[PDB]
């Protein structure tokens, strides 16, 4: 309708998954239950984007405890991976060797153990039906299918589900995911264990390695989703913003907003073309300064980013960068001091 | 990548961004399980690969066994001083996630745009390397002009820049928006 709601809301990139999230809330689920049910659905309707073969982060806020937490369930490099394992973009983009260890299901399981109210199997139920019954291909997926027409049509295993008469499905056409339905059912019934150390594990390893990868059962056995009790935050006026730290881009977002807050943007900032143009120029300059520092970030378990992140979340640091933003001109790359070593 | 935002009736919230990386990830689908495997290894830097003219590898983001690759993802929840959620926001779209998320926040929190406009409003992006500023097709061309007169070279995104899902607390309750660039719609009660 209008999409203002008096009690609860789910915003997902497919209507049907937002609905599935909403129904979960309605049936008494937590915000986490709803997110998981919706996420499982998005893995189907926007299968090009995300799903149980990938990884995720969840930022979670509890209005009772008033605490925020983060769940890190991003994929990890397999135990056999090494720095020089790839020599071309193609090698790092296509095939089994490009696959990192999927965190998705562990992530759902950790979030659900900590905050779930519905049973685990209930979160899968609606998506199991969706994948068996099929659904019209939506706008996002149809454009992705189009964008990747060649590779899909040339690869029998993808064409198997993503084609109709050996050409990529188009918007409105029915997409059915019968294998995933079966896999989702197994997950619903056997739990997360089935993926990481159970009835799916050997097949997963075999598929990845058959495609030239190096993921092993051990990799899956050993994957752990991680609880982050103290996520990044920044103070913005009377609000606090919780977001993930490295290895995600919280620090980058933090530096952008902290640089820009010293200008005190308001409705007036965009009222006239003179103000609007300066405002946008200033935004682009904050982007450039923030991305200059981004190249120092990495997995904080493997690289020491403590001070880098301290600077990026420091308002004083931000004010120093804001002071080098010239209102009348942008600058060359070196001006912003991008760094590749500390 | 996909982002989604959730606020429950009790005022608890989830902002979650999830990804298999490129469209259809690695292009490896299990013929048995149906699982479509990520190509997240591509988010690492490699000393041997050059992605962009004059952009060096970032050794802080080299592959190590057990290491997680750098991500642009930044699922965010903004909470007011009273402990109530004010905004649940994030984006999909590679390196454009972080700038798009900043934009959605700026638009709602500072420019005063309601959540749907904050999501739908034209976006732009610069990530330093490469040097160019990318603008969406329907941006206010007075912005384009103010950028170019200040020596930004701009270019127009052939499709669109990022995908944002967002929820904002209003007097009437929770206003929700899904990005028309990808075709989502919200749902609630
Ligand atoms: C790339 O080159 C390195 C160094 O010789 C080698 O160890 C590795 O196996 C190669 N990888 C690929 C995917 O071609
Ligand atoms: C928040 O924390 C409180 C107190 O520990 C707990 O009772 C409640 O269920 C939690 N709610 C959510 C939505 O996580
Ligand atoms: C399951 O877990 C145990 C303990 O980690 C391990 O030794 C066993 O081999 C695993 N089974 C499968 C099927 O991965
Ligand atoms: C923000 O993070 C800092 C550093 O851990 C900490 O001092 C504080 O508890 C956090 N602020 C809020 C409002 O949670
Ligand atoms: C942090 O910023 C200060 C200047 O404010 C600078 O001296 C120092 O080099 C920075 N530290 C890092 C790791 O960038
Ligand atoms: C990048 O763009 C800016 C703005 O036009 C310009 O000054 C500079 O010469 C360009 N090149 C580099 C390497 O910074
Ligand atoms: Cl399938
Ligand atoms: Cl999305
Ligand atoms: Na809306």
């Amino acid at each position: 309708d209008n999409h203002v709601y008096t009690r609860a809301a789910v915003a997902a990139d497919a209507k049907q998954c937002s609905k599935i999230g909403r129904d979960a809330l309605r049936d008494g689920g937590s915000a986490v239950d709803a997110a998981i049910a919706a996420l499982l659905c998005v893995g189907l309707m926007n299968a090009h984007s995300m799903g149980i073969g990938g990884g995720l982060f969840l930022t979670i806020y509890n209005s009772t405890t008033r605490k925020a937490e983060v769940i890190n369930a991003r994929e990890v490099a397999p135990r056999l991976a090494f720095a020089t394992m790839f020599n071309s973009s193609e090698q790092s983009q296509k095939g089994g060797l490009s696959v990192a260890v999927p965190g998705e299901i562990r992530g759902y399981e950790l979030a659900h153990q900590r905050h779930g109210r519905l049973p685990w199997a209930r979160l899968f139920q609606p998506s199991i039906q969706l994948a068996r019954q099929g659904f019209p291909v939506g706008k996002g997926l149809a454009a992705a299918l189009e964008n990747k027409r060649t590779v899909i049509e040339q690869q029998p295993v993808l064409c198997e589900v993503f084609c109709r008469d050996r050409k990529v499905l188009r918007e409105g056409e029915r997409l059915t995911l019968p294998q995933l339905a079966d896999t989702y059912e197994t997950l619903a019934i056997e739990g997360a264990q089935a993926f990481y150390n159970g009835s799916l594990t050997a097949q997963i390893v075999k598929d990845i390695q058959a495609a030239g990868g190096i993921v092993t059962a051990e990799d899956l056995n050993n994957y752990r989703a991680e609880l982050i009790e103290h996520p990044l935050n920044i103070s913005l006026g009377d609000a606090v913003l919780y977001m993930p730290s490295a290895p995600l881009s919280g620090p980058v977002l933090a530096l952008i907003l902290n640089i820009l807050k010293g200008y005190n943007f308001s409705r007036e900032s965009v009222e006239s073309p003179e103000q609007k143009g300066l405002t946008y120029h200033r935004i682009v300059e904050a982007f450039r300064f923030a991305y200059a520092k981004r190249t120092l970030l990495g997995d904080p378990k493997f690289v020491d980013v403590t001070e880098v992140v301290r600077n990026m979340t420091s308002e004083f640091f931000a004010a120093q960068l804001r002071a080098q933003i010239s209102d009348d001109t942008t600058h060359p790359i070196s001006y912003y001091k991008p760094e590749f070593y500390t | 990548t996909a982002h989604l935002s959730v606020v429950a009736e009790d005022g608890s919230a989830v902002s979650a961004t999830s990804t298999i990386n490129l469209y259809f990830g690695s292009k490896v689908r299990s013929p048995v399980s149906g699982i479509l495997f990520n190509n997240e290894m591509d988010d690492f830097s490699s000393p041997s690969i050059t992605n962009e003219f004059g952009v060096p590898p970032s050794p802080a983001n080299f592959i190590q066994p057990g290491k997680q690759p750098l991500s642009s993802m930044c699922p965010t929840i903004m909470v007011g001083q009273d402990g109530q959620v004010r905004m649940v926001v994030g984006a999909a779209g590679g390196t454009q996630i972080t700038t798009a998320t900043a934009l959605a926040i700026i638009y709602n929190l500072w420019f005063g745009y309601d959540v749907k406009r904050a999501v739908e409003e034209p976006r732009l992006h610069n990530q330093l390397l490469p040097n160019v500023t990318t603008v969406e097709r329907n941006i206010d061309q007075a912005v384009t002009a103010a950028l170019e007169t200040r020596h930004h070279h701009t270019q127009i995104a052939s499709t669109f820049i990022a995908v944002v899902q967002a929820i904002v607390r209003t007097a009437g309750g929770w206003a929700a928006a899904s990005d028309s660039r990808k075709g989502g719609e919200p749902a609630g009660y």
